[PDB]
């Protein structure tokens, strides 16, 4: 819950860095603000 | 590029100015503060904070009245308020049992309505003045975004989910489209074809990549595609935002790049790219006639929490950009 | 700001 996993953005080929903290397998299952209100009400800021 | 004076004072997720029916230009955005902020915007690019409203939690989309004469407001509170403008008091109309991510005005023949999409995997309908919802409809995962040109709604869920609806005496789903993107949806918005009708949608992606997507052309594998945007080992950015120019029909995204882009679909051309901002791009849209393009450069939490600054500032721009986003 | 080609999915 929240973004507790320090953000790596995964490597690709189309050699790619994909910039977006979801694209870790970790956090695929949700959105950015999913994760920020997570982020929020624990008060993680 | 012109700035808002008195901008939110955290993260801004939703912009929307006011429709034709009022005379001059009114925005509104909505902030991760709780915030509903509305400035006049006028031809000078000067802008007056006029009033505001607060939710007890983050602000995910906003919208008007097709006679402007109010402001809907979708909150993390798991609600979504009516604000009257003139009277300067807003009340709850909608009731949800997770945040609601996007907010919608209806105008049909027959009935109008607000639409709320919620990550309750739910879809429901208000006629503002009742407790009870008129509708509810049932989605396969959560709400992550929605739009609407009646008769058409287009929403993208969870999962690469993505349903289109038809809005002719009662909402009603028309098809699910399997995705034609491979990685999580954020941003979709409609276009409308030469005869002023709602005939397709383009549709954001985490991937630094936008769909385009007619309903029903003639040979849809040359006819519908997927281009690429907002990479800069090449980086690649999410995509937080599209819209279409209202006379054009060409479109702008914006990505967590902190750049933003002009776009002509028919003739599958990148009309311009401006530079790099300080932060994401979180945020667009247009004024009713096109001659303003408002955008706002806020945190998006594209890098989670580690690289959210509290203390930068979120600026609201605006750009007189009606010539740049012409096509030839 | 040039007007280029998009970059498609092939």
């Amino acid at each position: 819950t929240g973004t507790t996993i320090k953000f790596n953005p995964p490597t690709g080929t189309d050699s790619t860095k994909h910039q977006c903290i979801t694209a870790m397998k970790e956090y695929e299952s949700k959105s950015l603000e999913e994760l920020r209100l997570e982020d929020y009400q624990a008060n993680r800021k | 590029d012109i700035e808002v004076t008195s901008s939110p004072d955290d993260s801004i997720g939703c912009l929307s100015f006011s429709p034709p029916t009022l005379p001059g230009n009114f925005l509104i955005a909505g902030s991760w503060a709780n915030d509903v902020r509305c400035w006049e915007v006028q031809d000078s690019g000067q802008t007056i904070p006029k009033a505001q409203q607060m939710h007890t939690g983050p602000v995910l989309d906003v919208c008007w009245s097709d006679d402007g004469s109010k402001v809907f407001t979708a909150s993390c509170d798991k609600t979504a308020k009516m604000w009257d403008l003139s009277s300067n008091q807003a009340i709850q109309i909608a009731q949800h049992d997770a945040p609601v991510k996007t907010i919608h005005w209806i105008k049909a023949p027959n009935y109008s309505c607000v639409m709320t999409g919620s990550w309750d995997k739910t879809l429901k309908f208000w006629d503002t003045r009742s407790s009870n919802p008129m509708m509810v409809l049932q989605l396969p995962e959560r709400c992550y975004c929605a739009d609407v040109i009646y008769p058409m709604a287009v929403v993208a869920t969870a999962e690469r989910g993505l349903i289109v609806y038809q809005l002719e005496n009662q909402p009603s789903e028309f098809r699910r489209i399997e995705s034609p993107l491979k990685h999580q949806h954020r941003c979709v918005a409609i276009f409308k074809d030469k005869q002023n009708k709602p005939t397709g949608f383009a549709l954001g992606s985490i991937e630094g990549r936008v769909a385009i997507h007619y309903i029903n052309p003639p040979n849809p594998a040359k006819d519908n595609f997927t281009f690429k945007c907002h990479r800069s080992p090449q980086d690649i950015y999410a995509v937080n935002g599209i819209a279409f120019h209202p006379v054009h029909g060409t479109l702008a995204t914006v990505g967590s790049d902190g750049r933003f882009s002009f776009w002509d679909k028919d003739a599958r051309t990148k009309l311009k790219t401006s530079e790099q901002l300080d932060q994401p791009i979180s945020a667009c849209c247009f004024n009713h006639n096109g001659n303003i393009f408002a955008y706002a450069s806020s945190y998006d939490w594209s890098k989670g929490h580690e690289f959210y600054n509290p203390q930068k500032k979120n600026y609201i721009f605006l750009r007189n950009a009606a010539e740049e986003l012409k096509p030839r | 700001d040039d007007e280029e080609p998009m970059e498609l999915d092939y």
